[PDB]
């Protein structure tokens, strides 16, 4: 009996006592999610601990297998995902401190109570009132007031946590026979053993690097466009030359320009192509809506819905008899079950989010045939680019003509379309830049490149070269800005929403040669076409058995991401503000100051 | 007139597992094939060797019976020539077999709210089964050089492993009831019409 049979044998028990374990906890939180009481706490609390344990000891178990003498590739990547150590290698006492102060970040961030000067009792906490007051003001004092209140509250509290948080976390991917803890979330992108389709952890900084210097002069465009528009917008403090203030993003943070679109539309009379009126004149309902969008897989050639799928799920508001939470999502729970819990309004926005959900659903029903351990995306990044993709065909003037919520008389105008891409444009391209110096400076924390003595500095400075946002007042080395975001102090990457959105307009043109699209790329429509769907489908199937790139390679026909189809997607708008911008500077001057 | 029971292997309370399936003879009685459409719905029908109308114009020597509860999933592996986890170590049909396959769902019967363990099925059998053999032993399976001392751990597994039907699972996972009809016309007097 050689070692790799003895590998099959346990890969086989594990598989079934996992499949039979896993459903159980699923199911519980589920019932705690719909329904939320006392007694369904426990429950999720005790399938949670059980299916921990479980995992521990077959994890513990599987490190037997020495895993240099495995020949085949399947049984391989199992036993790699299985035999992985995580937070264990490390003592005991110094996961106990790990574990304290991952909670007290993630309590401090939930918490974040702020107060105001005017009066003592009239605090405003984030997630009401200060979002609404950095979202849809528009007074220069307020928001400013709002943007270093809030970031000197928190980050001024975190900084001694997040240097033992990262001292710690660094021990521990060293002790996981890692260079640090960037590489170990850079491992996800890693494929070694397959000749033709190698990838290096250390070759993902040089692709992302590489896609943003072509990236890079469509945003100065966008961004000189901005800052005329809110130039005139607030008179008197914006520099033609100089940089943006960063309170005057919309957000918080700026991570997108989404709610920028209100001081910055080209041709404001003409109204964007809203639906709700024509959903309710005709007596829609949920039930409508998700009926509506299984059409719209079929006529694409996938499978539709299965039988229990509208028994158990949920796609109605409970009211008030019930407390269940609003978020949507598509449950996999298993053993061929399937739901969507999402409260359906009738709205323009809820069909979108329909269509999104069950492009996550099929996508999950396409590799059930795959084992336990590898059944999930290629990469991080696959999941939300299908949905995405099946998202963006759904909302074109043709399809909501075909589908007859557009009256026939109707014909686009050259004033929409730009205005829609514009639109669209503050929402995808404008938060590239910031993910990406987000992720380069964790980076380079974490390397150590970054001298503890220059976090704030460092910060600051490659917020005003790569992203051309200006602090408005300076901020001492006691705080810590970064820690503000959700995905900081909660232990999460930042570096998916690049590759995915990569992956969205790389499928999306894949989709469009493939149906013969005749016109631009920002109309095309995958309805009715089945060699489209069967091309998705050919790399739907894979699951996590193969490499990503053979994946994107099945798909679109090439090995590495590729940015020539975002510039494609966009160059009506390009060369609009190129027309536009002919009486302006590109660009911004990093010397200039708002202090 | 005296009809074969045909009631009580097709309309029974409970079945039998996988591993220990329920073998009945049937001789010295009158066969009406008809009635077995009393049911209806039946997710397989298949007939090797007869006509697809079952030909109620035969006389055979005797008729046996086999019954069982497997997946909806490895219904297709009761068939001849077949490999897979169950016509490998549990049930297997000869390649010359004659005889009708029947099979439909029992979910309603077979499923239960937190499990229905009652269930079991042969995984791990060392070696394939001979055409209708059972092997009902129950012995901790060594996969190593360290003999087992008749207990588990680590290369020793225990063979039966259980289903856990439940609602809600999809007709991939849910409980099916497996009917096999043999006909067996080897010398003597025909007795069964
Ligand atoms: C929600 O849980 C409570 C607590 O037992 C129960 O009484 C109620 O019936 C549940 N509601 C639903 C819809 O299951
Ligand atoms: C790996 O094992 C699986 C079954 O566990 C088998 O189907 C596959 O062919 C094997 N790989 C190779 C390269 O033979
Ligand atoms: C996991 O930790 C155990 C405990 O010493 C060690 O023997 C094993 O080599 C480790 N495996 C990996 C992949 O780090
Ligand atoms: C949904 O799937 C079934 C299952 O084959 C098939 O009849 C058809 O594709 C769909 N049915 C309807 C009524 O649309
Ligand atoms: C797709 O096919 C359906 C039915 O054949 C048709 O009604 C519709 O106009 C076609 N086009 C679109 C964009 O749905
Ligand atoms: C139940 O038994 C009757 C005979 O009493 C039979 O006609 C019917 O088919 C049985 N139901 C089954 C086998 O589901
Ligand atoms: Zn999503």
């Amino acid at each position: 009996s050689t070692i790799e049979e003895q590998a099959k044998t346990f890969l086989d028990k594990f598989n079934h006592e996992a499949e039979d374990l896993f459903y159980q906890s699923s199911l519980a939180s589920w019932n705690y999610n719909t329904n939320i009481t006392e007694e369904n706490v426990q429950n999720m609390n005790n399938a949670g601990d059980k299916w921990s344990a479980f995992l521990k000891e077959q994890s513990t178990l599987a490190q037997m297998y020495p895993l240099q003498e495995i020949q085949n590739l399947t049984v391989k990547l199992q036993l790699q995902a299985l035999q992985q150590n995580g937070s264990s290698v490390l003592s005991e006492d110094k996961s106990k401190r790990l574990n304290t102060i991952l909670n007290t970040m993630s309590t401090i961030y939930s918490t974040g109570k702020v107060c105001n000067p005017d009066n003592p009792q009239e605090c405003l906490l984030l997630e009401p009132g200060l979002n609404e007051i950095m979202a849809n003001s528009l007074d220069y004092n307020e928001r400013l007031w709002a943007w270093e209140s809030w970031r000197s509250e928190v980050g001024k509290q975190l900084r001694p946590l997040y240097e033992e948080y990262v001292v710690l976390k660094n021990e521990m991917a060293r002790a996981n026979h890692y260079e640090d803890y960037g590489d170990y979330w850079r491992g996800d992108y890693e494929v070694n053993g397959v000749d033709g389709y190698d990838y290096s952890r250390g070759q993902l900084i040089e692709d992302v690097e590489h896609t943003f210097e072509e990236i890079k002069p469509l945003y100065e465009h966008l961004h000189a466009y901005v800052r005329a528009k809110l130039m005139n917008a607030y008179p008197s403090y914006i520099s033609p030359i100089g940089c943006l203030p960063a309170h005057l993003l919309g957000d918080m943070w700026g991570r997108f320009w989404t709610n920028l679109y209100s001081l910055t539309v080209p041709f404001g009379q003409k109204p964007n192509i809203d639906v709700t009126d024509a959903m309710v004149d005709q007596a829609w309902d949920a039930q409508r809506i998700f009926k509506e969008a299984e059409k719209f897989f079929v006529s694409v050639g996938l499978p539709n819905m299965t039988q229990g799928f509208w028994e158990n799920s949920m796609l109605t508001d409970p009211g008030n008899v019930q407390k269940a939470v609003c978020h949507p999502t598509a449950w996999d729970l298993g053993k061929g079950d399937f739901r969507i819990l999402m409260c359906t309004k009738v709205t323009m926005d809820d069909f979108l989010t329909a269509h999104h959900e069950m492009g996550h659903i099929q996508y999950d029903m396409a590799y059930a045939a795959q084992p336990f351990l590898l059944r999930n995306g290629a990469n991080e990044g696959f999941h939300e680019a299908v949905g995405e993709i099946m998202s963006l065909s759904a909302a074109t003037p043709k399809h909501l003509k075909s589908i007859g919520l557009l009256s026939p008389d109707f014909q686009e105008d050259n004033e929409t379309e730009i205005n829609f891409l514009l639109k669209q444009a503050l929402t995808i391209v404008g938060t590239l830049p910031f993910t990406y110096m987000l992720e380069k400076w964790r980076w380079m924390v974490f390397k150590g490149e970054i001298p503890k003595d220059q976090w704030m500095k460092k910060w600051w400075e490659m917020k005003r070269e790569i992203v051309g946002v200006v602090e408005p007042v300076p901020h001492d080395e006691t705080y810590c800005d970064p820690a503000s975001l959700f995905h900081v102090s909660n232990d999460y990457s930042f570096i998916r929403y690049y590759t995915r959105t990569l992956y969205q307009f790389q499928f999306q043109e894949a989709l469009c040669q493939a149906a013969k699209h005749e016109g631009p790329l920002h109309k095309c429509d995958i309805s009715n076409s089945t060699e489209a769907g069967q091309k998705l489908f050919n790399m739907l199937r894979l699951g996590k058995s193969e490499p990503w790139t053979l994946a994107l390679e099945n798909v679109v026909g090439a090995k590495n991401m590729n940015v020539r189809p975002l510039l494609n997607y966009f160059e009506p708008l390009f060369t609009w503000l190129k027309d536009q911008n002919k009486n302006s500077f590109v660009g911004w001057s990093t010397d200039w100051s708002p202090y | 007139t005296n009809l074969c029971p045909f009631d009580e292997v097709f309309n029974a309370t409970r079945f039998a597992s996988v591993y220990a399936w329920n073998r009945k003879r049937i001789s010295n009685c009158v066969a009406d094939y008809s009635v077995l459409y009393n049911f209806a719905p039946f997710f397989a029908f298949k007939c090797y060797g007869v006509s697809p109308t079952k030909l109620n114009d035969l006389c055979f020597t005797n008729v046996y019976a086999d019954s069982f509860v497997i997946r909806g999933n490895e219904v297709s592996q009761i068939a001849p020539g077949q490999t897979g986890n169950i016509a490998d170590y549990n049930y297997k049909l000869p390649d010359d077999f004659t005889g009708c396959v029947i099979a439909w769902n029992s979910n309603k019967l077979d499923s239960k709210v937190g499990g229905n363990y009652n269930y079991r099925y042969r995984l791990f059998r060392k070696s394939n089964l001979k055409p209708f053999e059972r092997d009902i032993s129950t012995e901790i399976y060594q996969a190593g050089n360290k003999p087992c001392n008749g207990v588990a751990g680590v290369n020793c597994y225990f063979p039966l492993q259980s289903y856990g039907f439940r609602p809600t699972y999809g007709v991939g996972h849910q409980p099916y009831r497996v009917v096999v009809l043999s006909f067996e016309l080897l010398h003597a007097p025909a007795t069964v019409c």
